[PDB]
């Protein structure tokens, strides 16, 4: 009961920190794509 | 100290359930680790290697391809609107 | 409790998203400049690659070469490739002579001459 | 149109400030760990005193009384 | 001096200005990295070490606390 | 714009200087404990003792 | 007794549990840290290569 | 001068001046722990704890 | 209780499968990622 | 446009200053270093004092066995 | 929406 | 025209590769033909 929710804030940061770094990773994929197109070009 | 089934079932699987965590700690340290070529690995983990040091690398130079034109053509354009104010102030 | 659930199932969603990303490839040319200075026997591998030099009789039995213009044309005097990209330049150039703006795309691919004749080609 | 440095030192001087808080926030949880840190360690100096003043004692006991042996 | 040579001039002051920002950025970044990949790690080090201390000695301590009153 | 400028100047001349000036009273507070821990209070186990009974 | 103890290993291997996701937490962070830093620092090459898409793109014409 | 500049140097200088009152706290902060490590840790309980020990091991080597 | 243990099960059954699709995520396609985007 | 010098000279103050700020954060750079490094010292010398203080916990263990 | 050095510690 | 040649699945060289010599893509090769008049 209160223990498992002495738990559930843990998963909770853990889930903000999840969605935060697939976020920066789809970033880092437009980043990733604009380097090839760069690279490609010169 | 004898216990119920039950409780014994929930004592496994936290065990199993601590296992796969250090598991995903370990990961997670791993990825972390910017001891890329430092210990003994091959391969690049995120760190300076990807960052700053190495995107900071690209990007001092980066500026000599992309940020250099415009610089040139506004030095241009620049020099144009002195010779123009110049001689529009200077001529009335 | 359902904030358990919610945890969980956004966690899920985060990382299916996660494996889905596709990083692009290197690229045609990407390829030629690295492996053409990527090592000391590696650079002369990719100039041998890149050009070729052909049999001088070969070339002269197959194409005219005017010495005053300095081109190659072939000597049944079919068109080809190079045929299509100097008309297409000339006649850009022509047009930018007439004041027409230039093609915002520099390098244009020569798709259609390439592919009417290489679809073909694949056919037979 | 717009000089093009303008935006790069924009952007430039907005990830340094953002990792000149970064800087600040690290500190001030070293800070804190540091506090804590004293705080627990506040029983060993008590520890260390009453150490320190016990061998003084025995030694000037056994200066009082020559039961003081030779070294080894 | 020269006109061409101080427009010039201009875009050296720009130019440096960028590098040394550029610098700076890398220097705070490292400095950064100092901080939480190593200072604090071995400030945690330090306090294991310290409660292992305190508690090796807690024998000593109960001792002292049953007859002191402390 | 100078006064911020130079402002921030100051500041990290200040915690440049503070540094310079913890880091020297740290190395000279650690040097006798490093001389004293490194020489004499060197510790090997080389045994552990063991009851004959569970033996 | 027996539940005590079931109690007592519980609050064990919860607080391992509770320093072992700390320490995840810890390591995620600067990951997401580091890995930001290097998105603010690579969102300028987005202008740059847009500008040389028009030499050369490929596909896209 | 540019106003967007401007107001990013204010944040600046706000910011370093944050930093060095950070910076002045953890000074006296380390200056503390190293009064607790040198003086107590190793300078009277390291010191007396090893003095008993060494001697304890003397004594007994002796008396092999 | 004996309904409280086994929504605890349940829920420690969905947290496994989470943690280990975590683990299994980070461990395969994280790596190949930033290799490439290193490579790049 | 505006008068060049002005903007010369503003330009100039910003690039000195910007030096100075480079050469002390290195400073900086160099002093966390030092700090870390001294740090590392003391907790090597806490961990040799937790080794002989071991001892202790040994002694009792000792006497508990042989109770 | 930048993740801020957040050391978690204890409980 | 070396961008025909290759299908989408043949960039997939290196770390790209999908993993479950290869003739990596480089640009249409060409052959140099001598101009000035003489062999």
């Amino acid at each position: 009961n209160t223990i498992q929710q002495l738990l559930l804030p843990k998963i909770r940061e853990l889930s903000d920190s999840i969605i935060t770094l697939d976020s920066n990773f789809t970033r880092l994929n437009f980043i990733h794509e604009s380097l090839a197109d760069l690279n490609e070009s010169l | 100290h004898n216990l119920s089934p039950l409780q014994q079932e929930v004592l496994d699987k936290y065990k199993q359930l601590s296992l796969d965590l250090k598991a995903l700690d370990e990961t997670i340290k791993e990825l972390n680790y910017s001891q890329h070529r430092q210990q003994h690995s091959q391969q690049e983990t995120v760190s300076p290697d990807e960052i700053l040091q190495e995107m900071r690398d690209i990007e001092v130079k980066i500026g000599l391809v992309g940020t250099l034109l415009k610089g040139s053509v506004y030095s241009l354009i620049l020099q144009r609107k002195q010779e123009q104010e110049s001689l529009g102030s200077n001529s009335k | 409790g359902e904030s358990l659930d919610r945890c969980i199932d956004d966690i899920n969603r985060a990382v299916d998203s996660m494996s889905t990303l596709y990083f692009k490839p290197p690229g045609i040319f990407h390829n030629a400049i690295l492996q053409g200075a990527s090592n000391k026997a590696s650079i002369r591998k990719d100039i041998t690659r890149l050009i070729k030099d052909c049999n001088h009789d070969e070339a002269y039995l197959l194409f005219k070469v005017n010495p005053e213009k300095q081109s190659v044309s072939r000597r049944d005097g079919k068109e080809g490739v190079f045929d299509y990209v100097i008309k297409r330049d000339t006649d850009m150039k022509r047009n930018r002579r007439l004041g027409r703006p230039g093609e915002k795309p520099i390098i244009h691919v020569p798709k259609e001459v390439y592919l009417n004749k290489d679809r073909l080609d694949l056919n037979n | 149109m717009e000089n093009p440095h303008e935006q790069v030192q924009a952007n430039i001087l907005s990830r340094i400030i953002g990792n000149v808080k970064r800087l600040n926030e690290s500190v001030a949880i070293l800070n804190q760990e540091l506090v804590t840190i004293n705080n627990r360690n506040k029983n060993l100096e008590i520890m260390g005193a009453i150490c320190d003043n016990y061998h003084s004692s025995v030694q000037f006991n056994l200066e009082a009384t020559n039961n003081k042996k030779p070294p080894l | 001096m020269d006109s061409a040579s101080k427009e010039e001039t201009l875009e050296k002051l720009d130019q440096e200005i960028t590098v040394n920002l550029q610098k700076i950025d890398s220097n705070l970044s490292f400095c950064f990295h100092k901080i939480t990949q190593d200072i604090i790690p071995h400030v945690a080090t330090y306090s294991e070490i310290c409660e292992r201390i305190m508690d090796s000695t807690e024998w000593l301590g109960t001792m002292f606390q049953e007859t002191g009153l402390v | 714009m100078t006064d911020a400028l130079e402002q921030s100047v100051l500041a990290l001349e200040g915690t440049v200087s503070v540094l310079k000036d913890s880091v020297e009273s740290l190395k000279c507070a650690n040097e006798p404990s490093t001389n004293l821990a490194s020489t004499m209070l060197q510790t090997k186990r080389v045994f552990r003792l063991v009851p004959e009974y569970d033996v | 007794t027996t539940d005590k103890y079931f109690i007592e290993q519980r609050n064990i291997v919860l607080q391992e549990i509770n320093e072992t996701m700390n320490s995840i937490l810890n390591g995620l962070n600067g990951l997401n840290i580091s890995l930001e830093s290097s998105i603010a620092v690579g969102r300028e090459f987005q202008s740059v290569s847009d500008l040389w898409k028009t030499l050369y793109d490929g596909l896209e014409s | 001068m540019n106003a967007n500049k401007q107001r990013q140097y204010n944040q600046l200088a706000h910011e370093l001046r944050e930093l060095q009152t950070n910076l002045q706290e953890t000074t006296k902060q380390l200056d503390i722990m190293s009064k607790q490590c040198n003086e107590n840790l190793v300078g009277q309980l390291g010191k007396v704890h090893g003095s008993w020990l060494i001697g304890s091991y003397i004594y007994y080597m002796e008396q092999m | 209780t004996t309904q409280s243990l086994l929504k605890e099960s349940e829920s420690l059954d969905k947290i496994t499968a989470m943690i280990k699709n975590v683990t299994a995520a980070l461990k395969n396609n994280l790596p190949v990622y930033v290799n490439q985007v290193h490579e790049v | 446009m505006d008068s060049i010098d002005e903007q010369i000279a503003i330009k100039r103050k910003e690039l000195q200053s910007l030096q100075k700020i480079t050469s002390l954060t290195d400073g900086l750079k160099i002093q966390l270093t030092e700090l870390n490094e001294q740090i590392k010292e003391m907790g090597m010398n806490a961990d040799s004092v937790a080794q002989l203080m071991n001892n202790w916990d040994s002694i009792i263990n000792n006497i508990s066995q042989a109770s | 929406s930048a993740t801020e050095y957040r050391l978690s510690i204890g409980s | 025209l070396g961008l025909l040649q290759y299908a989408e699945g043949d960039y997939e060289i290196g770390p790209w590769k999908d993993s479950k010599e290869d003739l990596v893509p480089l640009p249409e090769t060409m052959v140099r033909i001598r101009v000035d008049g003489n062999e």
